[PDB]
């Protein structure tokens, strides 16, 4: 539930007096929705009819893409993942 | 016939438009609008309900509707035939821009040409791995 | 604010902001780069701050060119399942 | 034949999914599969790694092409051998000619023994005929001998050979050329009609020519993603 910056103040109180300290923490740029795929297994002949299997939530409808490598390798991909999203998600936090 | 020497000349400046939001300096752009709205007021006919059919000679077939949510795209078809010999008709209102297209290749007559032409390189095969050392020569004339 | 009992009430005011925003939209290619023709297919979906798949309206879906000629086009769409894919039959005799 | 895997979307039965596609004969190299999903109670999800199948055979040939060319032009296809099997055996290669084209070998048309891990190849110095589509069809077969570099050459079973088809175009030839004509036509609710007169040289290479209509209409091509943007309160410097 974490974003990247965390924002940690501790404070006390002494009468009239008060304490407090704050930093900002790194946390990795992880989401909730687990999902794992797996096909079994590799590096076999021609054997279609081939089983793709994956684990997520109970309740769910989503989508997949399997695609070349040659491209993977050549060309500079963009980045589509939870990171560059997150980024481009405005307003995470607010200086002052 | 300012809409013969007209079209094509509007179609290159929209076509050179700016995703950013103006262009490259202001002057441009103000004189550009100028000319934009001045064009659409002695144009702008509203509505621009149009069907188009294309044939030959002997029979070429193509039907195409014109509206609104259809007038922000271009339409477009190959020709099958050899030499264009076609016929176009419309029925409905607006004013549309059509474009004939041909490409083909020429060759020459090369055995008795009036070009001479002689290209080379500095290395040939290169063996040493590549051989970067490489500027390319060319000496051409014209006879007649 | 303002706290009340029986030892004393202290009220005070100050000043937030509200902030009606949109969803983060993006779009999932297939591929980087295709044949000349094909059918260029891609998915979009779009969801806010709580990221749980929140229907939205897809409004309206363009292409454009180096010619600037709109040329796959969607008006008034929607997210059955919080996505919606899409495909466009490029053209074979294309330049780069 | 070539070009992605799979492209689709599923929902989930309280465990995931186990899809099943079939493989593609054309299982040149590796492949890259990712994916995402959503509920509606925890949210969205992406891979960690995309998961990167591969499949191929231990001996086969791979091929050498080009990007395209014209058909007068020659070059010199080529195409490797590859052995990974463990035994050392003797291998040969059949092509299919074709009128769309002319092949011309290195006259070593010798059948060979490679071992494991092992590699060699052929080369044949191809010009054209054709224009267009192009195809090459080949195959690697196992040869069989007793007395050979290493033993007998094991011939391993029926499917001993593959067949590899592979497909280029090929350009017309010398220098090409466009021309075009243009109406602006406006028809006041009614109909207007117009023939189309469209001649060309003589001396033209023989089916280069292709002809195309287009149909725009202009003006009112971008006068709407324009204008949100255009306007703003201006403050700064009095020139700005």
């Amino acid at each position: 539930d974490l974003a990247p910056g965390a924002e940690l103040i501790v404070y006390c109180i002494l009468d009239l007096e008060l304490i407090a300290d704050t930093i900002s923490l790194d946390i990795e740029k992880c989401f909730q929705n687990q999902v794992s795929l797996s096909f079994s297994d590799d590096l076999g002949p021609t054997a279609s009819n081939v089983s793709l299997n994956l684990s997520a939530a109970p309740g769910s409808l989503c989508g997949v893409k399997v695609i070349d490598s040659s491209l993977l390798l050549i060309n500079p991909y963009e980045s589509l993942s939870a990171s560059g999203v997150y980024y481009s998600i405005p307003y995470l936090s607010l200086f002052g | 016939d300012d809409l013969t020497y007209m079209a094509q000349i509007s179609v290159w400046l929209i076509q050179q438009q700016n995703s950013y939001g103006g262009f490259r300096s202001t002057q441009d752009t103000v004189v550009a609008l100028q000319a934009l709205a001045f064009y659409a007021q002695l144009l702008f006919k509203s509505n621009a309900h149009h069907n188009v059919f294309l044939r030959s000679e002997y029979g070429d077939v193509g039907q195409l509707n014109l509206s609104e949510h259809n007038r922000l795209v271009v339409q477009r078809l190959q020709l099958p035939e050899v030499s264009g010999n076609y016929s176009i008709s419309i029925n409905g209102t607006g004013c549309c821009l059509v474009q004939s297209t041909i490409r083909y290749n020429i060759p020459v007559p090369k055995e008795n040409s009036a070009f001479y032409v002689a290209a080379d390189s500095v290395s040939k095969n290169c063996l040493n791995g590549v051989a970067y050392t490489i500027t390319i020569t060319v000496s051409v004339s014209y006879r007649g | 604010l303002s706290v009340s009992g029986g030892g004393e009430d202290i009220k005070d005011r100050k000043a937030v902001v509200i902030a009606p925003l949109n969803t983060i939209c993006l779009i999932q290619m297939d591929k980087p780069v295709y044949k000349p023709g094909c059918k260029v297919r891609f998915r979009l979906i779009s969801l806010n701050t709580m990221l749980l798949p929140i229907s939205e309206k897809y409004t309206a879906v363009y292409l454009e060119d180096p010619s600037g000629s709109r040329i796959a086009q969607w008006q008034n769409q929607e997210s059955v399942g919080g996505v919606v894919q899409l495909e466009f039959p490029l053209i074979s005799d294309a330049a780069p | 034949f070539s070009e992605t895997f799979l492209w689709r979307l599923v929902s989930v039965d309280s465990e995931g999914q186990n899809t099943i596609t079939e493989t593609v004969p054309d299982t040149i190299t590796k492949w890259q599969g990712s994916m995402f999903c959503v509920s509606e109670k925890e949210g969205f999800g992406i891979t960690k790694y995309s998961a990167n199948f591969t499949s191929f055979l231990p001996f086969f040939v791979e091929l050498s092409l080009p990007y395209s060319l014209t058909r007068e032009e020659i070059l010199v296809m080529k195409a490797f051998v590859s052995n990974y099997l463990e035994e050392c055996i003797k291998i040969i290669v059949t092509l299919q000619p074709s009128a769309d084209f002319e092949v011309i070998p290195q006259d070593v048309k010798q059948d060979q023994c490679i071992c494991s891990g092992g590699r060699s190849s052929y080369s044949w110095n191809i010009i054209a005929s054709s224009l267009g589509r192009i195809s090459f069809i080949v195959s690697a077969e196992t040869t069989h001998i007793g007395a050979s570099c290493d033993g007998p050459s094991d011939q391993s079973q029926s499917t001993r050979k593959d067949t590899v088809i592979q497909t280029i175009l090929v350009q017309p030839e010398g220098i090409r050329k466009e021309e075009t004509s243009s109406n602006l036509v406006c028809v006041e609710d009614s109909n207007v009609e117009m023939p189309i007169n469209l001649t060309l040289p003589e001396n033209i290479v023989q089916g280069s020519a292709s002809a195309f209509v287009t149909f725009v209409g202009d003006v009112l091509g971008l006068p709407l993603s324009n204008l949100q943007n255009l306007l703003q309160m201006p403050y700064g410097c009095g020139e700005q």
